[PDB]
Formats: C-alpha cells, structure tokens, sequence
C-alpha cells in the first residue's frame, strides 16, 4: 500500500504507527549458513597442501524486521523496536595454528582458517532479584540529588513570563499615544535616570531603549533549551547486572582428525531492563509538517536584533505581532509532554557478550602448543517490549503537574495581543 | 514450510503397526557393494533418508529399482565421484568408504552433514584406515583412497565407544586377508542386527555384543536374504504418549530383547508390562509415573538413543530426575522448546535436571533435530492449546505416515502446505 514498514494510513494522507506490529512482530524461517566452506593452509604430515573443504551445516536463524522510521511524538526517543535474534547454535570461527616437533615423523604445521563448530545456548536465564533494587533507589535518591536541578528551571520560565509583561504594555503605548509611560521604563534599566533622545518618533526610543531588554530574553531562550532537553534524557533508566557461565567443548578433531582441540569459553550474560516516561495521548497521531526543528528556535531569538533592516518602516505592525505567534506555537507543543504522566513505554534487553578464553589441545596423549585465536561471529541478542510494573507508587505526574499551569499561563497571553 | 497442527487434548488407545528400521537398514545397503550376487532385502520403510540413498547408488552405475521388497544388484558400479548435495544431506554417507577401496580401487567421499547432533567425531573413521592398509590423500575434500590389493589384518586399539566408529571397520574388513580383533566395540543393537546380515552371505563373525569381537578374513562371498527387524526406537516411543495420557497401547511385530534395560525400569514404577515375541503390552492403570537416575551408556543398561523419548516423561512425572548425557553433550535443543510451553529446567555441565510438573500449554515450537521432533508432536495431544512445529521434514527422515497411525488411535492431526 505504498509503505515500506511500520507506517499505516490515518486522516487524510497522514501516516500513523501499527501498535498490533512493532510489539508483535512475525518471525520468519531462515536457512543460509554463514561460511559454508573454508581452506586449510600449511603443512601436515610432511606434505604441504591447500585445498577446501567444506563444515557442517543446518544453521536456522530467526529474526524480525529492524525499523527506525518516524518516532512517537515530536522531539522524542526511538519507539521500542522488537529486535529478536535466536540463532540454532553458537558458532564462531576458530584461525587455529597447531604445530607440533617431536621426532622425525611427527611434524607439521598447518594452519586452520575459519573453523567454527556447534554446541548449545543456555537461554533460560532470569534475574527479576537483582533489578528490582536498583530502580527503588533511584526514585529513591531523586529529590535530593536533583532536588536542586529541576528547581531552576521552575525559576526560569517563571523569570520569562515576567519580561513579557512588561513588553506587551510598549506596544500599547504606540496606539494610545502616551509619552509618560515609555520613557520611565527605559531609565529602569540603567544606573541612574536620564535619556538618551528625545524626538518625536515613537519608533526611534523603542529600539534603542529596548536594547539592554533583548539581550537579557536571548539568554532565557538559549538557558531553556538546555534545561527541557537534559530532562528528558533523564528518562532512560536501562540498567541491568549479569553472571558468568562458561561452556565446556570436546571432541574437535579438524583436518586429518589426529589431534584433540579442547577449552573453556567464558561468556557474559547480560540482562538489563529499561523504562520510559511519555504522555498517553501523544503517540495517538504523528504529522510531520508541523515538526520544528531546534534551529528555529535559535531564530526568533535574533529577530529583533538587526544592524541593518528596513521591517521598521515597511508595514511595522505585522512584524512585531506576527513574533507572539510563533512563540505559543512552541509551547504548545512542550506542553504535551507534562500533561498525564503515565507509564507507556518498556523494554528488557538480554544479550549474550564475550570476554577471555583459555583453550588447549593434545594429540594421542601428547602436550601441543597452542597459539591460535577466537573472534565472535554469531552471537545472542534479545529486545522484547513489556506493559506491566512492579512497584508504582512514587510517580513523576504530581511532580510535572505544577509545570503546566506554569507553561498555559503564558500561551493565554500571546493570544490577547491584539492589533 | 510444511508444519503441523495438532489439537486436543483427545485419548491415544489402540494397536500400531511397527514398520522397519532406520540405523540397521543403512549398514546394510552399503554391504551390497562387495557382493557379487543380487541379495534381497525386505521390511524397509519409504522415509527421506532411504529414498536419498537409492538416487545416490543410481548415479554411480548401479540399476536399482523395488515396488514390494528391496532387490539392489550392485556390480555395475563405474563412477566413483559422489555428488555434494547427497552427502551433506545426511550423516552416515560416511560409511560407504570402505567399500570402494576394498573391492575396486579408488573413491571420493565428501565431508558429510546431517542433523546437528554435535562436532562430528570422525576422528575413528580415519584412524581405522592407516592401520589396514590405506593412503592417507585428498584433494577438495574429496578423501581420495589408492591401495593395490585386499587390506591387511592387524589388531585394532581403540580408545573410546563411538557410533560410526564399529560399522566402519566392520564394513572393511569381511574379505580383507588378515584376522581383524575389534578392541572396545559398540554393542548397541545396531551392530547385532547388521551382523546377522554378513552370516548369510559367508562371512565368519561370532560373538555379538561384545566389546571384543574376532572377525574372521575371507576371500569371496555372495548373496543372502535377510528380513529387516523393526526398529526399536519407535516401539519404545510411542510408550509414552500412552503414559503421558493415561491408556493402554497393544504394539506389534517388536523386539524385547533389543529394549532390555528400558523396560526394567519402567516396570518399578507402577506400570503393568507383558512381555512376549511379537507383542508388547503397557499399562499405566491412571496412576502417575515417576523419575529414574540412570547415567547413559552403551546398550545394555539403558543405552543413549533414548533421551529426546523420556525427557517429556520426566517432566510430567514427580520429583527430582537427572540423566546425564555422555555421547550427545551437544544436542540441547529439546530442552529450550519445552520451556516455553510453561515448564522449568536446567542443563548442569553434561547433565540435565528435569523437575516434575503437571501439564502445558501448546504453542510454536521449532524442531530441527532428528529424535526432538518426536517429543514436540506428542506433546500436543496431551496439552491445552494449538501446537505448531516448524520443519517438519525431519520427521518423515525416520517415520513413514506419522499423521496416519495417530489418526486411528485419536488425534486430529493434519498437514498444511507451505513451500
């Protein structure tokens, strides 16, 4: 339906994001082997040769669709992608060099390239005691570690709604005509109380007598960017712990078949947990028109800071209005993001990493020198989604609550400046 | 793909028929290459791995063909070049080395494949030429062999108790000149069964399951008919889809004396066992079945062809079994089927611990093993829920009809199309 994964239509044109999909995908069956064939160099029984022989096969590897198209709300994380990743076997490839100097008759060196082999994959493993505490203190320990962080950005916002108001009455100032409620204001922000000019234009004292004021706005606009986006990084609690468990391998008699090949692979079993915070009714629908990006921000910050334009005398009264406009825009938009705080989101990673070896090999009962080195090609990974908690009782809604009148406060008074 | 459907939970009461042999019939269409004399072989199942042997023999020469009993008349045999797809597809094409360098003079076998069972211990397979007569050579993995005139005979030190290991020596050294001592064989019964064939054509071996076996050389032999016994893997297997259910199962046309030890121990635990000649009866009066620790181990005294059988019986039964596997400590692969269904397990080094739980849910499964195919469909007729099994073509690679004998018994079994 002219869509490649993970979209589905909506209003009108609009793509959406498949819930019956993302979190229940459909594996499928897939039978290719990675290296089916291989070579073996060198010299064995004093006769150098170079031939390919070929390995074992049956290597049934089931796996689901990556996908990374649009996210779930605006200026937000990637949704949780089912990432399953079951392999038959564990198999990784072995670039041996067993030589051996006894005697006369008992000496070669070969050289194996790319042996791999086939054992078992102890995938039944849980540890529900063990991140349980973690997230406890965590939520714990989050009103007083940062206790003080979030307290500054309450200030902030708060600090801006203040300049604003004193702005809106300069405007009315132009209308009405009254000349003793304009230059009072611009001697407040100098030392003591005198004027630069004084001429009969009204639009020569409200650029220069508001220069000291956009310098102050800019850095508000620049600080709160700084204080939303750290806020929501916040939100990634994927910590997890793990054991060790190593595999035990015999029987490995390559090429001619004469000498034993034996270790102890120790693996890494990971197992971490990870949860998110977002609103409820903001992943419903996803229109990427109305997406800004962060560089206009930066922009309406230097609108009224020009050495050069002629918007002053071309039509002023659409251009200082028009500015309000784009600012409720943006508030609108970050005041989703605190509005009904609950829990949607959560994954529970499991994969399986590698760490030391420590492998032998003997021959009919003889001690042979070992010089080889193992990679990791196949490997085991796990990324399911969950919809479910354990402990919910200290929440982030009552928090965030307080930060919404903050944010509908201001955006109701964008809209009752008129022209 | 091709999967199953089984629904229920239904009841499993009635005969079944036993059909032929699946291990013992393969030594025996290897034997037919030194023969001069067309032999006749009877009791012998349509299944994959027997229908892949006769296109393999057809390419090299020789004209077979069958419709009620088995007349191969191998004498015409002049390529020697073995195709790749034939020989990974199974796993004893191996064997088929010995003759041709015994009676003709030269061959290329490939490195065989199969199910995936472990790291292939082919490591006796050649260690058993060199010391009868042989050129250690190949090219491509093409395992060249050039000798002139019949093997030697030496004795033979072997090591440790494989599976292939017997039959290869066995098959290599009838007419060769020179008294062969077998030192620690395998006396499971695969080797007694094809050791009755050799009997009837003129070979002079005496002393069956035994560890040490004295094979007499000869210079020539002929032809011989010999009926095929049933297997006695698949008398044993239907046993316990019986047990698990709660009936009586009246089995025809076995072997008791190849199913010692298994019998004796299911005897303890409170289930009625008739023996006999051509019929085995078992009952289980409703009671509930209980958990043995015995270590395997070459035949008798439990031997290790029966661990995918009672590893669901285990499960099913109370408290606390362990069986540990010292031949197949790679072929893990029914453990983590099962525990998706609801149940609990661990696998310790080279042992298995199976608790003891009540019944399961069916769900998706995947079998890719030979003898863990058996274990998933069975336990579909007994649990509450749809179970479906991916690659079912492993089943039809021992059993002929599998869905048409558990049909009369009581179970809605059905095939669905899919390639």
């Amino acid at each position: 339906p002219k869509l490649p994964r993970g979209l589905r239509f909506g209003a009108d044109n609009e793509i959406l994001n498949d819930f019956q999909e993302l979190w229940f995908p459909d594996l499928f069956i897939e039978s290719s082997d990675t290296h089916p064939w291989y070579t073996l160099k060198g010299r064995v029984l004093n006769a150098h040769l170079d031939d390919r022989l070929p390995n074992v096969g049956g290597r049934q590897v089931r796996r689901t669709p990556h996908r990374v198209t649009v996210p779930i709300a605006s200026s937000g994380l990637r949704p949780v992608t089912t990432v399953q990743y079951d392999p038959a076997a564990l198999s990784f490839l072995l670039n041996a060099r067993v030589d051996w100097d006894f005697g006369n008759g008992d000496s070669a060196n070969l050289v194996i390239n790319d042996f791999l082999f086939r054992t078992f994959a102890p995938k039944e493993f849980d540890f529900s005691n063990s991140l349980v505490p973690r997230y406890t203190q965590a939520f714990s320990a989050f009103n007083a570690k940062y206790g003080t962080m979030i307290g500054e950005g309450l200030e902030t916002i708060k600090y801006l709604g203040l300049l604003l108001r004193r702005l809106r009455e300069g405007y009315r100032a132009v209308k009405r005509g009254d000349l003793r409620a304009l230059r009072r204001v611009i001697q407040s922000y100098h030392n003591g109380k005198w004027k630069p000019a004084t001429a009969g234009n009204l639009w020569l004292e409200f650029r220069y007598g508001l220069m000291p004021l956009f310098y102050d706005i800019r850095d508000v606009m620049l600080d709160w960017q700084n204080r939303h986006d750290k806020i929501q990084r916040l939100l990634r609690f994927s910590v997890g712990h793990g054991e060790d468990y190593v595999v035990e391998f015999d029987n490995l008699y390559p090429a001619v078949a004469y000498f034993k090949l034996k270790g102890e692979i120790t693996l890494e079993r990971r197992h971490r947990h990870g949860i998110s915070y977002a609103n409820r009714e903001g992943y419903a629908v996803f229109d990427n028109g109305s997406l800004r990006p962060v560089s206009d921000w930066k922009e309406l910050a230097t609108a009224f800071i020009n050495p050069h334009e002629v918007a002053w005398e071309l039509t002023p009264y659409s251009f200082v209005v028009d500015w309000f406009l784009n600012v409720g825009d943006i508030l609108a938009q970050q005041g989703q993001l605190y509005h009904n705080i609950d829990i949607v989101d959560g994954f529970d990673r499991r994969d399986i990493r590698l760490k030391s070896f420590t492998i032998k090999g003997e021959r009919n009962g003889r001690p042979v020198n070992v010089s080889a080195s193992l990679s990791a090609v196949d490997l085991f990974y796990s990324r399911l989604h969950t919809s479910n908690l354990p402990f919910a009782t200290l929440d982030l809604d009552t928090t965030f609550s307080s930060f919404k009148h903050v944010l509908d406060s201001i955006f109701l008074l964008t809209q009752r400046v008129k022209r | 793909m091709d999967k199953f459907r089984v629904q229920g939970p239904t009841k499993l009461q009635g005969e079944v028929t036993i059909s032929g042999a699946k291990n013992a019939a393969l030594p025996i269409l290897f034997a037919a290459l030194l023969a001069e004399e067309p032999v006749e072989i009877q009791n012998v199942p349509k299944l994959k791995d027997v229908d892949t042997s006769m296109k393999l023999l057809s390419q090299l020469g020789a004209k077979v063909e069958r419709n009620g009993s088995v007349h191969i008349d191998a004498r015409d045999v002049n390529v020697f070049c073995a195709p790749y797809d034939l020989v990974k597809t199974m796993r004893a094409s191996i064997w088929a080395l010995g003759p041709l360098v015994a009676r003709f003079g030269q061959g290329q076998v490939s490195l065989p494949g199969g199910c995936t069972i472990g790291a292939r211990p082919v490591d006796l397979h050649i260690s058993g030429l060199e010391q009868l007569g042989a050129t250690i050579k190949l090219e491509e993995g093409y395992v060249k062999a050039s000798v002139d005139g019949r093997l030697k005979g030496a004795h033979i030190v072997m090591d440790k108790v494989s599976v292939g290991a017997t039959v290869t020596i066995m098959c290599a050294a009838t007419l060769a000149e020179g008294t062969t001592i077998i030192e620690n064989a395998a006396r499971e019964p695969e080797i007694v069964d094809t050791a009755n064939f050799l009997i009837t054509l003129g070979a002079k071996i005496s002393g069956q399951g035994t560890d040490r076996i004295v094979i007499e050389g000869v210079e020539r032999l002929g032809g011989g008919v010999y009926r095929v016994l049933p297997d006695r893997i698949e008398t044993g297997t239907f046993l316990v889809a019986a047990a698990i259910s709660r009936g009586k199962i009246i089995c025809r046309n076995a072997q008791p004396d190849t199913l010692d030890a298994v019998l004796a121990k299911l005897r303890d635990a409170g289930a009625d066992i008739e023996v006999g000649e051509d019929w085995i009866s078992l009952d289980m009066h409703g009671k509930r079945p209980k958990a043995v620790n015995v270590r395997t181990a070459p035949h008798p005294a439990f031997p290790t062809d029966m661990q995918a059988q009672f590893t669901l019986l285990n499960l099913v039964a109370e408290g606390t079994g362990f069986i540990t596997e010292t031949v197949f400590e790679n072929r893990f692969m029914h453990v983590p089927e099962l525990s998706r269904m609801g149940a609990h397990a661990e696998i310790e080094s080279n042992t298995v611990i199976c608790h003891g739980v009540e019944k399961l849910s069916g769900a998706q499964v995947m079998a890719t093993d030979l003898r863990a195919s058996a274990s998933l469909v069975l336990a579909g007729c007994i649990a509450e829920g749809t179970t479906v099994v991916d690659r079912i073509y492993h089943i039809d690679r021992g059993y002929e009809r599998i869905e048409d004998k558990l049909r009369a018994l009581g179970a809605n079994i059905e095939r669905v199309k899919g390639e």
